[PDB]
């Protein structure tokens, strides 16, 4: 009952993965598609 | 329809001036609405 699926989540969305989310990215999460 | 605009939805949304996001902003960035 803990972190597994917005884990999953939170990381499909990260581009390399250090861990983090940055200003620069959050408008392609709004935006990107192919 | 530009990316000022989602300048000031994360400068909204974010309170303290943490300008990069880790996995707790995350939980709140989300569902953080009472």
């Amino acid at each position: 009952k803990s972190e597994e699926e917005l884990a999953n989540a939170f990381r499909i969305f990260d581009k390399n993965a250090d861990g983090y989310i940055d200003i620069e990215e959050l408008g392609e999460i709004l935006r990107a598609t192919g | 329809v530009t990316e000022e605009d989602i300048e000031d939805l994360m400068k909204d949304s974010d309170k303290n001036n943490d300008g990069r996001i880790d996995f707790d902003e995350f939980l709140k960035m989300m569902e953080g609405v009472q």
